[PDB]
């Protein structure tokens, strides 16, 4: 598995700085397994979310999970059985910062990652146990879907 | 100076609708209404024949 | 006296060619456009316009998995001659319809 | 015997960065094109122009 | 030039199976820039439009 990252979040607040773009959401969340927030982007037409919904969360590498291959090149005239989409929100882009709290130490209790899905952003902030295969330029997937209890 | 042949926006021929829109203006119909009875149903079609200035029964006068 | 170009990569690609399509404009070249874009072998299909007071389009093909574009082109073509036969088909049968109703109805 | 240099609008200034500057409009160009708007700081009294 | 103190020097004959058609039926006859207006405030050229869009609409002349 070339799982980056997995846990389940549940949304307390949607946009609170009051921004408002066109077809997108801003979803602050909180997670449960882990002890985390959440800022994530999410085209709001064809994936809508409101708040009060738990939806699992998957920052992958590869979504190929037979083997962490990393083709990168988007075939859609190719499709093979060992996609990672049981997951229904996918999107793409890379990681173009990490930051947390370090006071000359090496990787902070408290450490950052952000992700731009093209233009829509993501602040995945927790620990640094949990945000060992974030490096900087590194393109990651993501995959949600939303859970209903 | 005399009725367009056609319609300069849409290519309508209105410049068969010139004696036929004095004769209705002269029998009593408003604009509102004479154009809707010769067919001009666009607002560019209607442009020309509303806005129209026929300024030939004018300069016709200086004639040999 | 010909009327379609052919310019390609660097003289050795054939999968990417940039047709130049000689008396053209947006009425052939956004359906050939459309059409080809329905062929899973083509990784990228766009058309321009040179410049307007030209009279000709580019025609960008770009086929992945070993074709040369001669082919969606082709595919294409027929494509979309096989859409306007079959338009024309049920068109002249819809008109005939339509006639074929006002005339014998009351009459 | 014996203005707040005009009003104010929420323009960041070049130099001190305060959020408000005062301005003043003149049209010095011919009638074919334009305005001009002169704005001048609060703080740090700095003068820029713009042509519209 | 408009009535309005607004000048255009015509640049291209623009054909007509080009021009943005209207839900209507109609193309446009002159397509006029958004970038006229800011640093020019007219304001007197929205109105007539509006105005002899609408008296072409009902025989009207308006004031
Ligand atoms: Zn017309
Ligand atoms: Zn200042």
């Amino acid at each position: 598995a070339g799982i980056l990252f997995e846990d389940i979040f549940d949304v307390k607040d949607i946009d609170p700085e009051g921004k408002k773009f066109d077809r997108v959401s801003r979803l602050h969340c909180e997670s449960e397994s882990f002890k985390m927030d959440l800022i994530l982007d999410v085209n709001i037409q064809i994936y809508p979310v409101d708040l009060g919904d738990k939806f699992r969360l998957v920052i992958a590498s590869t979504l190929y999970e037979d083997g962490t291959l990393d083709d990168g090149e988007y075939n859609p005239t190719d499709d093979r059985p060992s996609r990672a989409d049981q997951f229904e929100y996918v999107m793409y882009g890379k990681v173009y910062r990490i930051e947390g709290d370090e006071t000359s130490t090496e990787a902070a209790t408290r450490l950052s990652a952000y992700v731009s899905y093209g233009g829509l952003l993501m602040r995945l902030q927790g620990d640094a146990n949990n945000l060992h295969g974030f490096e900087v330029d590194s393109r990651v997937y993501l995959l949600m879907k939303k859970l209903a209890f | 100076m005399i009725i367009p042949v056609r319609c300069f926006t849409c290519g309508k021929i209105v410049g068969n609708k010139w004696e036929a829109y004095l004769g209705l203006l002269q029998a009593e119909y408003t604009e509102g209404d004479a154009l809707d009875a010769l067919g001009l149903k666009r607002y560019c079609c209607r442009r020309m024949l509303l806005a129209h200035v026929d300024l030939i029964e004018k300069l016709l006068n200086y004639a040999p | 006296k010909t009327a379609l170009e052919m310019v390609q990569a660097a003289g050795t690609d054939r999968h990417c060619v940039t047709f130049v399509l000689h008396e053209e404009d947006h009425t052939l070249g956004n359906s050939l456009r459309y059409m080809i874009m329905k062929n899973p072998e083509v990784e990228f299909c766009g058309y321009t316009t040179t410049h307007p007071s030209e009279s000709k389009i580019n025609l960008r093909i770009q086929t992945r998995g070993t074709l040369p574009a001669v082919e969606p082109f082709q595919r294409g073509l027929n494509e979309l001659m096989n859409v306007c036969q079959h338009v024309l088909d049920k068109f002249e049968a819809s008109i005939k319809d339509y006639k074929d109703q006002k005339a014998s109805r009351n009459e | 015997l014996g203005e707040c240099q005009g009003p104010v609008v929420d323009r960041r200034c070049p130099r001190c960065g305060h959020e408000g500057m005062a301005y003043h409009t003149r049209q010095m160009r011919s009638a074919d094109e334009g305005q001009t708007v002169f704005y001048t700081c609060t703080n740090c009294k700095f003068q820029e122009k713009e042509d519209s | 030039a408009s009535r309005h103190g607004q000048k255009g020097i015509l640049s291209r004959l623009w054909p007509a199976e080009d021009m943005p058609f209207t839900e209507s039926g109609m193309v446009p006859d002159i397509l006029f820039n958004p970038h006229g207006f800011p640093s020019r405030m007219t304001i007197g050229m929205l109105i007539e439009s509006m105005a002899g869009k609408s008296a072409a609409l009902h025989g009207l002349c308006h004031d």
